[PDB]
């Protein structure tokens, strides 16, 4: 199929400033090209047909041109209801290939995490499998790592981590990550910490709990 | 007004069959050319199928080989697509689009789809897996003070190894709000989902104030209440 | 050239405006053109637009009434209602009389272009019988058929079957 | 009547023509304003309210918001114009074309 | 060998028109129709100096207003210029009768 | 014919609208035509003199102003300002839109002119590859391709040399 | 906003005809009926009525 390209992956800009969003196809086309505000869990809109009008109900603060392969989305006018992901589609020929996604976050000061981590309780273990679960709030940018390390070893393969979206006030994240452990291996270690690699902190808060105190 | 409403939800398992409808009103169907656009969960839009009025060109997207097959009616104002070899790769939204015709503001004229779709629908919850309906496993996380320079702490629940997505997680009914915060669903490896849910309380009644966690799975009709201490 | 050198058009297209008629040992089938048809229903589409946009009305009112004390201005008030209405009993079925003389000429345009789409590319390679036919002089699939509709035919390369027949 | 300008009183305006060999007739016993001077007119034009200063220049249409000498059909500025003036449109681009279309 | 092309005008032109084939469209040249531009001045017409009155309007000269009496006019003219700010007209208030058809007739 | 059967315009040649481009073994460059190029003109300059000359405004006002206790009539003003205006937003725009429309057809019958011009003196002596080229299948010096721009080129007189090559 | 069988007039003046009636706060026209004879019911000569109905 004719395949698409956007870049970046991912804008962080203000209320007012200028975000520029780009979408080349691999193929000339010159005259058609869409637009579409997608939103979760809402009906996405068409903003700019064919790189060159608007569609009505759209606002003028959109702007789009090119001629070729080389296409910008320039907005001039962003305001705090905006702030989704665009994607674009080719409309000619056939198939209609979408575009990849560039979510638009909004852009504040840097601030630092807090760390939380949970014990696993006494109903998880005799189960069989137990887990332990580290928190992260009140922290930005999105890309956040969490480094498990139980008895000063790095552990991989076990672990999987959840994040939230933007926060509507704060404009910060959330994040949640659990580590899979069984019931042999829990009772083996003594030592379970949560480690913390973050670009607002300028040393890794590492906070652990003892075995036989949870 | 113009509207699409999307209907035909469920689980299928792999082998099967599913046939989804779209319903339109408010405009003419006659006229007008439709599409079949999905939404996989961390993916973005994918083009399927396209018909005419009269159902003469009959396009289809790489991903589907002629798998599917796509029927509508002008009198009922319907459209229906019928899938077949469901696989755990068609796992996805999906809608239902209405191309635009022409270059104006007004289009008087329907053309094709050269110049994008407008209308867009609801859409419906569409899951394939192999996997049957299992209930999930609450498990309460014990509370602890770690926050010493901000003076607060953190406690909830995790809730793993349950199936269909999603599952609403609430605190005391609705009644809680300060420092609710519902995380989404991750696909694990062993074809089921994990999510979880934390409220922010401070350290000073940590050991004497409780929570009831309430989990609420929607498709099983599963709800258990764990209190959390 | 619809009743003239065209005979008219056919009720088995109703994919679009134009096309071609496909006639080989393939098959057969209409089929529309995405490109000529899309294009020609845009210059329709903005023609009902011309004065549709353009007529920029406001938030008032076109009639009014009067007393029969001021029958004075009350002939002025038929010339600003019926004098209006006599200019739009003259201009707007002047409008509908010469942009449909507009479209069935550019209709005619459309033939025309699409006959010069063909004519160029088969200058010595179809026969033309009339009625928009043009019969191959050599063997022409499916690829060849809407290599004519895209304007992809080159002239060196089938013309190497067409001279022996 | 209400108080305008520190002024509870009104006073109504009117005027009259006089023609080549008629004769004005002035009878009244009180609350009449006698003319001082009169305005001897002929002619065969509107106002303007505008704030643009005056020149020794020359044009054949004029406008509030500027001079214009046209020699053109139309014109997009302000409907009140004077003299031989081009017809006003709401539009904002009426040019047009007299030569080949613009591809390199 | 030879070649004999038939050539046509291009430039670097901005100037669009709207065409019922397509809306802008740039054309190499073209007329401007449409008046957009102006002077900013009152010139005469047909050789004929107009009448500005300055701060007052017509009101504040056809009855003699004290504050327009640092004027010249003319013993002829076309076209009557107030401004935005005349309020230096009638100081006297009242029903000006007919006040529209003097408008037009001075 | 631009963006169609020929691509567009040239910037070599500003000496006029229509023209041809010298190629051959005495020199190259631009020329214009004298006679076409100076005839066109005078359509298109008489068309902007069509909506000048024959709109014979008389030495008086559009605009009016009214008191607020004639309401009657000012709404009639309304239909005498606006509506005159409604009828200037629809009549002029239309001719704008129409005559650019003659324009471009006229043009483009420029082209079909130049190009019937051409073709009924060069049947067999020049070959047709699109983009308005006409490669001469013999010797053609400068006087004679001022030949074909005249319309002084005889049809027996080089079809000697023409049907060797 | 609907009058119903009474005109402007009525409406305006306050017709007690016209009692059964909901004015809405804001409007885009007035309709009138045919056999709208329901208005002034005193007699008169109404002067500058007819820029009266286009204002309100």
């Amino acid at each position: 199929d004719i395949q698409m390209t956007q870049s970046p992956s991912s804008v962080s800009a203000s209320v007012g400033d200028r975000v520029t969003i780009t979408c080349r196809a691999s193929q000339g086309i010159s005259s058609y090209l869409a637009w579409y505000q997608l939103k979760p869990g809402r009906a996405p809109k068409l903003l700019i047909y064919g790189a060159t009008r608007l569609q009505s109900g759209v606002p003028s603060r959109f702007s789009g041109s090119g001629s070729g392969t080389d296409f910008t989305l320039t907005i001039s006018g962003l305001q705090p209801e905006d702030f989704a992901t665009y994607h674009c589609q080719q409309a000619d020929s056939f198939p209609l290939t979408f575009g990849q996604g560039t979510r638009l976050e909004i852009k504040r000061t840097v601030a630092a995490p807090s760390v939380f981590i949970f014990p696993p309780s006494d109903e998880q273990l005799k189960s069989g499998t137990a887990s332990v679960v580290c928190l992260l709030n009140n922290f930005y940018p999105r890309e956040a790592k969490v480094q498990w390390k139980v008895d000063n070893a790095l552990q991989s393969g076990n672990s999987q981590e959840s994040v939230t979206e933007q926060d509507s006030k704060d404009s910060t994240y959330s994040l949640s990550s659990t580590l899979t452990l069984s019931k042999a291996d829990y009772e083996k270690h003594k030592v379970y910490a949560c480690e913390v690699t973050h670009q607002g902190l300028s040393s890794p808060v590492t906070k652990s709990f003892n075995r036989g105190e949870c | 007004e113009v509207q699409l409403v999307e209907s035909g939800g469920g689980l299928v398992q792999p082998g099967g069959s599913l046939r989804l409808s779209c319903a339109a009103s408010g405009f003419t169907f006659s006229t007008y050319n439709m599409n079949w656009v999905r939404q996989a969960p961390g993916k973005g839009l994918e083009w399927l199928s396209y018909i005419s009025t009269s159902s003469n060109t009959i396009y289809y997207a790489d991903s589907v080989k002629g798998r599917f097959t796509i029927s509508r009616d002008n009198a009922k104002n319907s459209l229906f697509l019928q899938m077949n070899s469901l696989r755990d790769e068609d796992t996805a939204v999906y809608y239902c689009a209405r191309d635009r015709g022409c270059s104006s503001t007004n289009c008087y004229v329907v053309g094709y789809y050269f110049y994008g779709m407008d209308v867009w629908g609801q859409g419906t919850t569409v899951t394939v897996s192999s996997a049957s309906t299992k209930g999930p496993s609450v498990f309460p996380l014990a509370p602890s003070s770690k926050s010493t320079s901000g003076g607060t702490a953190a406690l909830g629940c995790l809730v793993k190894d349950y199936f269909p997505e999603p599952v609403t997680v609430s605190w005391n009914s609705g009644a809680l709000t300060s420092g609710v915060h519902t995380f989404p669903a991750v696909l694990q490896s062993s074809g089921l989902y994990s999510l979880s849910s934390v409220v922010t309380v401070p350290s000073s009644s940590l050991g004497t104030q409780t929570y009831i966690c309430n989990v609420n799975h929607k498709p099983s009709n599963t709800k258990v209440d764990k209190k959390v201490e | 050239a619809i009743a003239g050198f065209i005979e008219g058009g056919w009720t088995g297209m109703v994919d679009g405006w134009y096309g071609y008629h496909h006639q080989n040992e393939q098959g057969s089938g209409y089929a529309a053109d995405l490109k000529s048809t899309q294009n020609a229903i845009d210059k329709i589409t903005n023609k009902v637009n011309s004065v549709i946009e353009k007529m920029n009305t406001q938030f008032t009112a076109v009639g009014k009434e009067f007393n029969h004390l001021e029958k004075r201005i009350e002939n002025l008030n038929k010339k600003v209602d019926d004098g209006f209405l006599d200019i739009w009993t003259y201009n707007a079925e002047l409008l509908v009389l010469l942009e449909n003389e507009r479209t069935l000429d550019y209709h005619d345009s459309n033939v025309k272009n699409l006959y010069e789409k063909v004519r160029n590319q088969l200058k010595n390679n179809a026969k033309e019988i009339g009625n928009g036919c043009f019969e191959f002089y050599h063997k022409c699939d499916n690829t060849c058929m809407e290599s004519v509709k895209n304007g992809t035919y080159d002239y060196p390369k089938y013309s190497e079957e067409a001279k022996l027949n | 009547r209400p108080k305008v300008r520190d002024q509870e009183g009104r006073m109504n305006y009117y005027w009259t023509l006089v023609e080549p060999g008629d004769k004005i007739t002035f009878e009244a016993t009180g609350n009449l304003v006698v003319p001082r001077y009169a305005f001897a007119m002929e002619r065969n034009s509107g106002i303007i309210i505008s704030d643009t200063p005056v020149h020794d220049c020359n044009t054949t249409c004029q406008t509030p918001k500027g001079a214009i000498n046209t020699s053109l059909p139309f014109q997009n500025i302000h409907p009140i114009t004077i003299g031989k003036c081009p017809k006003y449109v709401k539009s904002t681009k009426l040019r047009l074309a007299t030569g080949l279309r613009n591809v390199p | 060998s030879d070649t004999l092309c038939i050539g046509y005008h291009a430039n670097n032109s901005t100037d669009t028109v709207d065409t019922v084939l397509e809306k802008n469209v740039t054309v190499t040249h073209s007329v401007n129709l449409l008046e957009d531009k102006h002077n900013g001045k009152l010139c005469k017409l047909r050789g004929v100096a107009p009448l500005h009155l300055g701060k007052c309007n017509i009101a504040g000269w056809i009855l003699g207003n004290p504050e327009c009496e640092s004027l010249s006019t003319a013993s002829s003219w076309s076209y009557i210029v107030e401004t935005s700010s005349s309020d230096n007209g009638t100081c006297y208030p009242g029903d000006f009768i007919d006040y529209e058809e003097l408008r037009e007739q001075l």
